[PDB]
């Protein structure tokens, strides 16, 4: 049979500007309720939540993925390596009430697409077209990555989603923002120190700290530096790997390099599974608020 | 401002690079201790950029509110990444907490 065709489907007459309005709504957003994590902001978490909705992708049956907006339903919601996204889910359900028909698949990656933008990083073009598909559609949970492995089930976790060496050493670099909270996952602290402003930190720490390995109070080990970071063990074992480890030197040398890298893999990463018709439209470069005056 | 409001501001968004302690470590960043009065790029014990020495201005309550807001537009080549403070109630706040802190 082969697996599902997902055709992305452009909301009823609705074009750039219409989501250039989005995208405004969410930009201020961040903006204006700027105290959250302490004064982290929403930042870190809409990146990973637009992470999350699309690393359940299963290049082989081609289920998971954005396309469906899943992560609205119990089950996907509930998810407990999702533990912490209900608060990115709130900061934009407001937001969906302003634009209900945008599906919540293309809502939840646009959001992602902000808050890189919005804090600095480089532009990530972006496409519309998720449509929203039952609950039946919902992804079993466990499909998203546990913390405590090493760079071989990083490697074949990936091969899943059809990313490279490149491409995950890439995404990886995400990691400069947020850090890890115990209350969520079992660990604690920032991987640096500008948590909401997107750089290539993850990679000079990464390399120039000094890591010792060490228990959390969850009772989970991590790597701590004497300046505070912490790393987790799949972080780590971006360095353990010869190979992983000579993208991280590029990357931590070359920050065009990494922003390039990256923002071509994130949206690899969002688009996965999804077929544009050929006449669809280019996707879209969003202007930010510094752009627009603001 | 407040000193309450401006306690908490400067302890979740910088503090992880600099310091309010008199002779403290230099982490990521130079320390603070001292900034009004003194020109940018005089604190000893740090590496600092080309683009940080050859501004020479000094810091005061006036000149430092548009330095909070960007960083990267005021300073062009610059190596603290941050956000930026848009709100004149957080620029406000965190200015009257570094005057009393770093005296
Ligand atoms: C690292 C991630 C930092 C964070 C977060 C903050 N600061 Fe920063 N600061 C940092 C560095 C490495 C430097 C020197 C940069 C260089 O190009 O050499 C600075 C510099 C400043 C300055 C200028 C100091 C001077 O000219 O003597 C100021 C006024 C300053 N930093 C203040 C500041 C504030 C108020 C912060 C949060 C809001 C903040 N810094 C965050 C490192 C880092
Ligand atoms: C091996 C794969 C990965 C693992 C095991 C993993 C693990 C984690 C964990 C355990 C946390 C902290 C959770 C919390 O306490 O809230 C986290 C946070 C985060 N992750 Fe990853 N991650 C992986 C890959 C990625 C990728 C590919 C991206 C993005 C493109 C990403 C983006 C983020 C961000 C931005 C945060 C901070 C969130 C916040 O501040 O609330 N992660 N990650």
């Amino acid at each position: 049979t082969t697996p599902l065709v997902h055709v992305a489907s452009v909301e009823k007459g609705r074009s750039y500007e219409d989501f250039q309005k989005v995208y405004n709504a969410i930009a201020l957003k961040l903006r204006e309720d700027d105290e959250y994590d302490n004064y982290i902001g929403y930042g870190p978490v809409l990146v990973r939540l637009a992470w999350h909705i699309s690393g359940t992708w299963d290049k082989h049956d081609n289920t998971g993925g954005s396309y469906g907006g899943t992560y609205r339903f119990k089950k996907e919601f509930n998810d407990p390596s999702n533990a912490g996204l209900q608060n990115g889910f709130k900061f934009l359900e407001p937001i969906h009430k302003e634009f209900p028909w945008i599906s919540s698949g293309d809502l939840f990656s646009l959001g992602g697409v902000t808050a890189v933008q919005e804090m600095q990083g480089p532009k990530i073009p972006w496409r519309c077209g998720r449509v929203d598909t039952p609950e039946d559609t919902t992804p079993d949970n466990g499909r998203l990555p546990d913390a405590d492995k090493d760079a071989g089930y990083v490697r074949t976790f990936f091969q899943r989603l059809n990313m490279n060496d490149r491409e995950v050493v890439a995404l990886m670099g995400a990691h400069a923002l947020g850090k890890t909270h115990l209350k969520n996952s079992g660990y604690e602290g920032p991987w640096g120190a500008a948590n909401n402003v997107f750089t290539n930190e993850f990679y000079l720490n990464l390399l120039n700290e000094d890591w010792k390995l060490e228990k959390n109070d969850a009772n989970n080990e991590q790597w701590d530096s004497k300046s505070g970071y912490m790393m987790l063990p799949t972080d780590y074992s971006l360095i353990q790997d010869p190979k992983y480890l000579s993208i991280v030197k590029e990357y931590a040398n070359d920050q065009d390099k990494f922003f390039k890298d990256f923002s071509k893999a994130f949206e690899k990463l969002l688009e996965n599974g999804i077929t544009f018709p050929k006449d669809a439209p280019s996707p879209f470069i969003f202007k930010t608020l510094e752009e627009q005056g603001l | 401002g407040s000193a309450k409001k401006g306690a908490t501001l400067f302890k979740a968004r910088c503090l992880q690079c600099h310091t309010v302690e008199k002779g403290g470590p230099h982490k990521v960043g130079p320390n603070l201790h001292g900034i009004f009065g003194r020109h940018s790029g005089q604190a000893e014990g740090y590496s600092y950029t080309d683009a940080n020495i050859k501004k020479n201005v000094l810091w005061d309550e006036n000149n430092m509110s548009e330095y909070l807001t960007n960083p990267k537009k005021y300073i062009p080549g610059t190596k603290m990444a941050f956000g930026g403070l848009k709100k004149e109630k957080d620029r406000n706040d965190l200015i009257t907490y570094l005057k009393k802190a770093c005296e």
